[PDB]
């Protein structure tokens, strides 16, 4: 059901994506341990996924929320990474891709920084780096993240280091 | 799964100890996103 179309280096949207992705690197607490060592990315591709089935999925979703919120689905842009994300732009976000061991608890995760989703692409703690090199700083292989819409609604804030 | 704490349909945890950090969100319901842009990349080593 999912097709991936290309965007153009030249389209407004491209550019949009490209900047929130560049915009957003910080520097982690682990020096570079978990995710590698850099300031910035180099942007290979941006390709929209569509998928109608899980689309219309989420928006019936959204409306619950919504609904439950006085209207408010309190939609955010958030990236996310994965060893899943095959799976994931198929099949859908489920359970399968929880953070079992996660601090708020075995959910969904999802961050402004793409550094940090950056920091899960391998595995939790980077894994051991890329299949090809076992390095969580290989400057060669090529990694992908989810840039992805996500529904919030009323959420429970927590303080934390 | 777990579930969201009751009266709530996510969880923002907010930096309180590194003032440069953003928010990291959790969600419970794999229905509460769609995965919209797969963007190819490799991290860039500082000169
Ligand atoms: N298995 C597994 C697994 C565990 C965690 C993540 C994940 C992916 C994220 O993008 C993320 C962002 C902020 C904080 C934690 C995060 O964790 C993704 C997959
Ligand atoms: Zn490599």
């Amino acid at each position: 059901g999912t097709i991936l179309i290309d965007l153009s280096p030249d389209d407004k949207e491209f550019q949009s994506v490209e900047e929130e992705m560049q915009s957003t690197v910080r520097e982690h607490r682990d020096g570079g341990h978990a995710g590698g060592i850099f300031n910035r990315y180099n942007i290979l591709k941006i390709q929209k996924v569509c998928n109608k089935k899980l689309w219309e999925r989420y928006t019936h979703r959204r409306k619950e929320v919504s609904e439950e919120n006085h209207n408010h689905a309190n939609e955010r842009m958030l990236f996310h990474g994965s060893p899943f994300v095959n799976a994931i732009i198929h099949k859908g976000f489920d359970e399968r891709h929880a953070y079992i061991g996660g601090m708020f608890g075995a959910g969904i995760y999802f961050a402004e920084n793409s550094s940090k989703s950056n920091q899960y692409v391998y595995g939790i703690g980077g894994g051991t780096g890329c299949p090809v090199h076992k390095d969580r700083s290989c400057y060669i292989c090529h990694r992908q993240l989810l840039f992805c819409r996500v529904t919030l609604g009323k959420s429970f804030l927590q303080f934390s280091a | 799964m777990a579930h969201s704490p009751p009266g709530h349909h996510s969880v923002t945890g907010r930096p309180s100890v590194n003032g440069l950090a953003l928010a990291e969100y959790v969600i419970y319901r794999g229905e509460q996103a769609y995965p919209e842009y797969l963007i190819t990349y490799q991290i860039m080593r500082p000169e």
